[PDB]
RNA sequence: AGCCAGGAUGUUGGCUUAGAAGCAGCCAUCAUUUAAAGAAAGCGUAAUAGCUCACUGGUCGAGUCGGCCUGCGCGGAAGA
């Protein structure tokens, strides 16, 4: 594995889009198909690109590092493996209902959903979203 | 088994052993690549 | 979706009915008979082109007969009748075999998109020119 | 002709193709150089035959339709593309006639030897001589003259020559065999035709892989004590040494002299001039058992070609060809017998 | 170092149209999705399919992996 300066930008890449995020959501693909990514990131492209990070660096000193600068409370997000997943267009967009609609679809263990944090949540199926 | 007098590791599963002073290299898993004094 | 069972992608030039010098008894190797790739095979061959090399799944079910979406054909035999030289690769950095420009193969790319996995357009379109690059085919940019 | 030949291969290739299908063989490659074999051929055959059987029949509607207009328009129409059709057949035919295999692309020797009549066959293979000079120059051969034993009016008796190049035995396969002649000849008075013949070989390169190594680690050394007589140092020491071969099975017995070494050198230069003698006593045997198969007798028998002079006729026993020239045929110009020979040999 | 995963869609790619198709030999040794993937290091197939490693994740959680200079040793080292 590469040096400080590689992991570094990365994170510090992380928290850049973190400062212009949005609503997201957690999965947990312990036994992952390469199919299922070619729903979710094809979903990605679909919506407008490819700027959406679904970086899974979920170790207690590397993700965690950038948690006390931005959205601390994630800090009990620490433990086992959360995939993370931004949204730089649109405020509460329909990506989290997606994870737990396609939980049924090929992807036995999705996180049990617990979701994020835009009015600092918890667990919850929540389809009230700008349509 | 192979007697040979230079013994190197074939396989990524040779290991290296010192039975009776003896050097030997070991493999689970192919059974050829077990040998004798190096 | 279950995983993998039985189907492989490999059939010649749909113009050709019923193949039995060049796969033969590769599709005949299951249960299912050497016929189903006759009448069935031109079920789709006929509706937009005969004698291009289009793949198709061949998913293997113990029911007498088998699933299948057809996907979109490659490149490589698609730059025969788009590309004017029927010949390839062989020497391909020693000498210049043919060119195309970015043109074409940019406005061919968006049409076999239907089978391809990209953010882009451009994305999968510069996929596509490597892959005619790799050929030794020099693109016009 | 090449009609009955195409169908017979159309219908090895329809039958190879149903038991390509059929998943009950288990070697595959054989089959598969046949269908290679047959997707060279049988493509370019139900291409011509029918086309030439939809010209035949636009040709043989039409020529006697109440004598109309419009469908000897279509007529004229098919026979253009009749034409074009021939010309078609005739590229493939050219295809199908190529020489692909290397061995066609040797040197040869020529061997052209007299037969009935002496003088008639010297003034003959002297013309022979002549004649395949004549169609040497024309493409540009090397022609050398390594043996020729003349007769007695002129001419040769026998005639060993190598032609040296790139494709002579490719081109000059068929020739070993007999030549009639009939002829009014310059050496009978009375002046009745008479019949001579001579025999011609045609002897591919064969090149030369001489001398294979002695192979120390195969040669049974047995170093023993020799018989005879002469000192006690005989008795004492071996100075006898018989050396074998494993794969030839030669045996080489030295009790010359006193030193071994002496006797090392003698019972290798003896090894190394027997397997150089029985080599080339079998490289002439496989020479000599080929050309008493290519020469015949030399009898005035049938022999795949004979020619005609006083009624103008060239006439072979295979591809029975009817060109009424002998003056296009005398100075070079021996395509038009050499083709179609190879166009139907390499049918099969 | 072990452990639950991944390790892709055209690549049946043009080649000598019999097939060499990630892995006989030719050369090109692309590019996307990207936590990651060499158009491939090995096994196995007529070629596939398949199995591992490259590498990347997570549980884990303290030091570990590979070269060089030498001293003394080991084996090769079996006779009447």
């Amino acid at each position: 594995m590469a040096l400080n300066l590689q992991d570094k930008q990365a994170i510090v890449a992380e928290v850049s889009e973190v400062a212009k995020g949005a609503l997201s959501a957690v999965v947990a693909d312990s036994r992952g198909v390469t199919v299922d990514k070619m729903t979710e990131l094809r979903k990605a492209g679909r919506e407008a690109g490819v700027y959406m990070r679904v970086v899974r660096n979920t170790l207690l000193r590397r993700a965690v590092e950038g948690t006390p600068f931005e959205c601390l409370k994630d800090a009990f997000v620490g433990p086992t493996l959360i995939a993370y997943s931004m949204e730089h267009p649109g405020a509460a967009a329909r990506l989290f209902k997606e994870f737990a609609k396609a939980n049924a679809k090929f992807e036995v263990k999705a996180a049990a959903f617990e979701g994020e944090l835009i009015p600092a949540s918890q667990i919850d199926r929540l389809a009230t979203l700008p349509t | 088994m192979k007697v040979r007098a230079s013994v190197k590791k074939l396989c990524r599963n040779c290991k290296i052993v010192k039975r009776d002073g003896v050097i030997r290299v070991i493999c689970s898993a192919e059974p050829k690549h077990k040998q004798r004094q190096g | 979706a279950k995983k993998v069972q039985a189907y492989v992608k490999l059939q010649v030039a749909a113009g050709m009915a019923n193949p039995s010098p060049p796969v033969g008894p590769a599709l005949g190797q299951q249960g299912v008979n050497i016929m189903e790739f006759c009448k069935a095979f031109n079920a789709k061959t006929d509706s937009i082109e005969k004698g291009l090399p289009i793949p198709v799944v061949i998913t293997v079910y113990a029911d007498r007969s088998f699933t299948f979406v057809t996907k979109t054909p490659p490149a490589a035999v698609l730059l025969k009748k788009a590309a004017g030289i029927k010949s390839g690769s062989g020497k391909p950095n020693k000498d210049k075999v043919g060119k195309i420009s970015r043109a074409q193969l940019q406005e061919i790319a968006q049409t076999k998109a239907a089978d391809m996995t990209g953010a882009d357009i451009e994305a999968m379109t510069r996929s596509i020119e490597g892959t005619a690059r790799s050929m030794g085919l020099v693109v016009e940019d | 002709s090449i009609v009955a030949k195409l169908e017979a291969l159309h219908e090895r290739h329809e039958e190879v193709q149903a038991l390509l299908g059929d998943a009950q063989t288990i070697a595959d490659q054989e089959r598969f150089r046949a269908l290679s074999r047959e997707y060279a051929q049988l493509s370019d055959v139900s291409r011509c035959f029918t086309d030439w059987q939809q010209v035949q029949e636009d040709i043989e509607t039409a020529q006697m339709m109440l004598d109309d207009p419009e469908m000897r328009e279509m007529a004229q129409d098919e026979l253009r593309e009749a034409k074009e059709k021939s010309e078609q057949l005739e590229q493939q035919l050219q295809v199908l006639l190529l020489p692909k295999d290397p061995d066609d692309e040797r040197n040869a020797f020529l061997e052209v030897r007299a037969g009935t009549g002496g003088d008639e066959a010297a003034l003959f293979a002297g013309d022979l001589f002549r004649m395949y000079s004549r169609y040497a120059e024309a493409r540009r051969w090397r022609v050398e003259i390594m043996s020729a034993s003349e007769g007695e009016h002129g001419g040769y008796k026998e005639i060993i020559a190598k032609i040296c190049g790139d494709g002579v035995y490719g081109r000059l396969k068929f020739e070993s065999g007999g030549h009639r002649v009939q002829r009014v000849p310059a050496t009978e008075s009375q002046g009745r035709i008479h019949t001579s013949a001579c025999t011609v070989a045609v002897m591919p390169e064969l090149p030369d892989a001489e001398l294979p190594d002695i192979n120390p680690a195969d040669l049974r050394i047995d170093t023993f004590r020799s018989s005879g007589a002469g000192g006690q140092h005989v008795n004492t020491t071996d100075s006898a040494i018989r050396i074998t071969h494993l794969p030839t099975g030669i045996v080489v017995e030295c009790q010359d002299e006193r030193s071994q070494h002496k006797n090392k050198a003698k019972a290798l230069s003896v090894l190394g001039a027997r397997i150089h003698a029985a080599e080339m006593a079998k490289r002439q045997q496989a020479e000599a058992s080929t050309r008493r198969n290519l020469l015949g007798s030399g009898d005035r028998s049938d022999r795949n070609r004979t020619y005609n002079f006083p009624q103008g006729r060239v006439t072979d026993h295979r591809i029975n060809l009817t060109l009424y020239r002998l003056d296009e045929v005398m100075e070079g110009k021996l395509d038009m017998l050499i083709e179609p020979i190879i166009q139907e040999h390499q049918a099969d």
